[PDB]
RNA sequence: GGGGCGGUAGCUCAGCCUGGGAGAGCACCGGACUGAAGAUCCGGGUGUCGGGGGUUCAAAUCCCCCCCGCCCCACCA
RNA sequence: CACAGGUCCCAGCUAGCCCGAAAGGGUUUGUACUGGGGCCGACGCCUGCCCAGUGCCGGUAUGUGAAGCCCGGGUACAAC
RNA sequence: GAGGCGUCGAAGCCCGGCCUCCGGGUCGGGUGGAGCCGUCCAUGAGACACCGCCCACUCCCCGCUGUGUGGCUAACCCCC
């Protein structure tokens, strides 16, 4: 394919879970990629991850969230 | 086809359908040829008299360069009250100046429509026109009907109210009563219904209780048609 | 042109002049708008060729298939005779070597050989009437190998609402030229459309020469 | 509607009668003369404190155009919610006071002012303090050009003597000017 | 054109958050010039669809791109949302636009709260027990 | 008879002037989606797109002759 | 049958409606508490629902819609 | 009609105004400073070789003529 572009982005923290299902986990990122750098995403990941893996965002601009917790 | 109808004798100037004028009282004029401007008159209410046509009380007013005439009774008015007729009249009430002279919200009546025609807008019992708006170019005044209509500044008016209010506030109470008042005035009557009247009297109604076509007419309509709920928009109380 | 203003009538001699500074030969122009033509029809338009009293003054290239008495008649004239196999080379090879193609003027063939310059020749040449066409007679060894080398032109009308027939380039006397133009002009009119103002305009001009309007 | 652009015009602000000419502020607009009431909205650059700061937003209207620049006089200020929400306060009062001014100059302004009380005791000290600041505004007016008094009233210099004044009959705290309406244009003279 | 002395334009972006559907608007500086006007109907085939942050996105980025064309590269943001027929409060649409606008480039000024909130007291729809779900 | 409009995939039509093998949504079959159902997405195709003939390599709309409905007129010895 | 009461409708007066071959005229020494037209027919309680059809009203991009003028054609002009 | 163009001053660099399908062409400044094109062929139909007249949308100074809107006041009309 084109890229589009790939914008690699490693997990720099897992924040807790979300969904009633609960599927996607929530997960703090930093970019490493040419355009931006250093941009902190808190996007909504799925499936096994563990802290320091590589996503590849289809999307920069996102970011939804959602937050509590712990007591 | 039918007899020419009931409006249309009216037209004609016949005399069941022609108004007394021998039992009536005076019109308003306000008299332009000593002007507005380089006024030079006052006068005094000589008496007050009911006008039976007007359907309204209306003052005798003597002047003071020597002509005697009738303006329209304002409300509150003694017998010895002095009316003033220019812009330098004082403003108050049954004084009578230039719109443009005569403040914003205020009310008024006895305007002109023509400067120096006498009168031809707000003479009867009671009601009254307000000045809305002011400007130099026109004056908006805010007619008996809800309804603005732009008046040339230099109109002449009159300060208050028309007197002879509640007119309608009280009934007429019976047949006879009412009788004698339309003597007083003229309206043909007793006015009886078109719909038992014959198919030759009347465009609409049979020999008995109920309508032939609508009742309802254009506005392009005959005469000797045009009777009914005239060019009606809307009718009823209804959705 | 600073030579001569292009509304001014003139004879059909006095229009064809000279007076080019340039290294370009003068070709001469024959323009003419129509009155009342139409698409309405497609095939009501002019076209034919009509030969030249004294021709273009540029050489024909005409290449004749014939056979039979026919090819006796060619052969006289001093053409070549080149058979129809040539056909076959023409369309099969799509190359660029050598290939035969925007290289010639006309073809005339007898009527049998018609079906192969359709399909052969149609794909390359088209209807730039390098093939014999029906509608414009091309058709026929007899008549058209006659006229072809007396140099006939070319004429179609573009629907809306033109016609033009140029008659040939510079190399003849401009009283030869005048000639050229009268019977170019002559079968125009002679194509009869209803409604006044038939011919509207009508002019003669050139490379550099004068461009100037003519009685039509 | 379908335009190149070239039936797009544009012209430029210029706006005095507070200041010189200030430069900012930009005016495309489609036909000519369909800017000539249109009002413009600005923060005001001029003085990079108060004006900047705490008087964000202010409405100025070109008056008239000419040659396709942009003469404009002072329509208005108003305040956002921002500054109103975040000032006002419980268990204390929020404290307005209108005055319809006259200027000696022939103009009518309006003036909204904001003033939020000193917590405890909520008295007849507050509509006497309303009383103060219609009663100096008078005086100022019709000692003032307007052209000045405009400047000063968008300024804080109105907002700290109201504050010296009122502090003296029942100390106040955050005093401002909430909105500013040109209640009549003419002239001393029509 | 008339001699521009600055170089750089500005507009101001009126930006209409409901729970309903997005729209994003761009008028100039004076706002008496429209330039663009796209809402978030025309990204997506579904009313579930038309409000939400993607669609409030597009519908900036479609805008954004005819505000380059004329030059304009500043923008101001206007927040406001329906106060006086429902509640005062900005649905997606807010979040969703300040990221559109950095994502295509526009540099964004000041933002704002220019939402209508009544001073005064007016009946809504529901009433007995107020609205009933 | 004159003038104009619409007749197109099962359906309703979109693409006249703005030209091509060409269309869209809905019915209908299949796949996502929810504990469920529904709605909402993603596939699938059904007309060279009213007949017949012509210009165009290629035309639904262009051209010559038209069926049918529709609307406004004119007209019936 | 009138009738008091109720309702619908129209008109800013250089009006609306109506009469008159015309000039002109009635209402009108009248001006919206007016005055003109219908419906119903004292009081008491009420007066649901429908604009599909008829009627009236407001509006009408589009199609359409005369004579006139215009342009084209015709006619040496004209009819057409 | 396969040659026109080039001190009858060319490429090819650097911008300026430009419409637009931003497909890419057009164009004034200047550096320059001596070449650029198609015949060739593909393309259903060939030349951004050049020369004519066109058929596209479209825009504009001027000459004639309609129509719409507003201002004016000298006809005419309603008031005194």
């Amino acid at each position: 394919m084109a890229e589009d572009e790939g914008y690699p982005a490693e997990v720099i923290e897992i924040i807790g879970r979300t969904g009633t299902t609960g599927d996607v986990t929530q997960v703090k990122v930093r970019i490493l990629e040419g355009r931006d750098k250093g941009r902190v995403i808190r996007r909504n990941v799925r499936g096994p991850v563990r802290i320091g893996d590589i996503l590849i965002l289809r999307e920069t601009e996102r970011e939804a969230r959602e937050i509590k917790s712990r007591r | 086809m039918g007899k020419s109808l009931i409006q249309q004798r009216r037209g004609k100037g016949s005399p069941t359908f022609k108004s007394p004028s021998h039992r009536f009282r005076g019109a308003v004029k306000y008299i332009p040829l000593n002007y507005t401007q380089e006024k030079t008159l006052r006068g005094v209410v000589e008496e007050i008299m009911h006008d039976p046509g007007r359907t309204a009380p209306v003052a005798r007013v003597k002047f003071e360069n020597g002509i005697e005439k009738l303006i329209i009774a304002p409300e509150g008015l003694l017998v010895g009250q002095e009316i003033y007729i220019g812009p330098d009249a004082p403003i108050a009430v049954g004084n009578t100046l230039p719109l443009a002279k005569i403040p914003e919200g205020t009310y008024v009546y006895n305007i002109e429509g023509i400067p120096g025609d006498g009168g031809k807008y707000v003479r009867a019992g009671g009601t009254y026109a307000l000045v809305v708006s002011r400007e130099p170019d026109k004056v908006i005044v805010q007619l008996p009907s809800g309804e603005l209509k732009a008046f040339n500044p230099m109109c002449r008016a009159t300060i208050g109210v028309v007197a002879g209010g509640g007119r309608l506030e009280k009934p007429l109470v019976k047949a006879g009563k009412a009788y004698y008042k339309y003597k007083a005035r003229n309206k043909f009557w007793p006015t009886p219904r078109g719909v038992k009247m014959n198919a030759v009297n009347h465009p609409f109604g049979g020999k008995e209780h109920h309508p032939g076509k609508p009742t309802t007419t254009s506005r392009r309509a005959p005469p000797g048609r045009k009777v009914g709920h005239i060019a009606a928009r809307r009718t009823g109380r209804r959705k | 042109m600073p030579f001569d203003r292009q509304k001014i009538v003139k004879a059909v001699k006095e229009a064809k002049a000279r007076a080019k500074p340039r290294n370009f030969t003068q070709s001469v122009e024959v323009a003419v708008n129509l009155k009342d033509i139409d698409l309405k029809r497609p095939e009501n338009r002019f076209k034919l060729e009509v030969v030249l009293p004294h021709g273009r003054g540029k050489d024909v290239k005409i290449a004749v298939i014939a056979d039979g008495a026919v090819a006796e008649a060619a052969r006289k004239l001093g053409l070549d005779v080149i058979s129809s196999a040539e056909l076959e080379e023409i369309a099969s090879s799509p190359r660029q070597a050598r290939k035969l193609a925007k290289k010639y003027d006309f073809f005339i063939a007898e009527a049998p050989l018609m079906p192969k310059i359709g399909r052969y020749l149609g794909r390359y040449l088209g209807p730039r009437n390098k093939m014999p066409v029906v509608v414009p007679p091309t058709l026929t060894d007899l008549t058209p190998i006659v006229e072809k080398l007396k140099k006939t032109v070319r004429i179609q009308l573009k629907n809306n609402p033109v016609v033009h027939a140029p008659v040939g380039t510079e190399k003849m006397s401009d009283e030869e030229i005048a000639e050229n133009i009268e019977a170019v002009l002559n079968a125009i009119i002679g194509k009869l459309e209803r409604g006044e103002s038939q011919v509207k305009s009508v002019y003669v001009k050139t490379t550099m020469g004068p461009a100037v309007k003519i009685e039509g | 509607t379908r335009d190149k652009w070239k039936l797009k015009q544009w012209y430029i602000i210029y706006a005095p009668d507070f200041f010189g000419g200030v430069e900012v502020g930009l005016t495309p607009a489609d036909d000519p003369e369909k800017v000539l009431n249109r009002v413009v909205e600005v923060t005001l650059k001029d003085v990079t404190g108060d004006f900047t700061k705490s008087h964000v937003k202010l409405y100025f209207q070109v008056y008239d155009v000419k040659g396709q620049n942009a003469y404009t006089k002072f329509k208005g200020m108003k305040l956002a919610r921002s500054y109103i929400r975040s000032l006002v306060r419980r268990k204390t009062t929020r404290i307005d006071g209108i005055f319809n001014i006259t200027t000696k100059d022939g103009y009518k302004l309006r003036v909204m002012a904001m003033a939020i009380a000193m917590r405890r005791i909520q008295t007849s000290q507050e509509r006497a303090i309303r009383k103060i600041m219609q009663e100096i505004i008078y005086k100022k007016a019709e000692e003032l050009n307007f052209k000045d008094f405009v400047l000063e009233s968008v300024n804080g210099k109105i907002a700290a003597e109201i504050a010296k004044e009122a502090k003296k009959i029942y100390p106040l705290r955050k005093a401002e000017i909430r909105k500013i309406k040109v209640l009549e244009e003419p002239q001393v003279i029509a | 054109q008339v001699n521009i002395k600055k170089k750089e334009k500005w507009g101001i972006a009126h930006i209409y958050s409901s729970f309903n559907n997005t729209i994003i608007h761009i008028t100039d500086i004076t706002g008496a010039e429209t330039i663009s006007r796209w809402s978030g109907g025309m990204v997506v085939k579904a009313d579930r669809d038309e409000p939400s942050p993607y669609a409030a996105m597009l519908a900036a980025r479609r805008a954004a791109e005819e505000a380059l064309e004329k030059g304009i590269v500043g923008v101001h943001i206007r927040v406001r949302a329906p106060g006086g027929s429902k509640s005062k409060t900005p649905g997606p649409g807010a979040q969703a636009a300040i990221r559109a606008l950095a994502r295509a480039g526009l540099k964004i000024g000041r933002v704002e709260d220019v939402t209508p909130i009544p001073h005064d007291g007016t009946r809504p729809k529901g009433g007995r027990r107020g609205r009933r779900v």
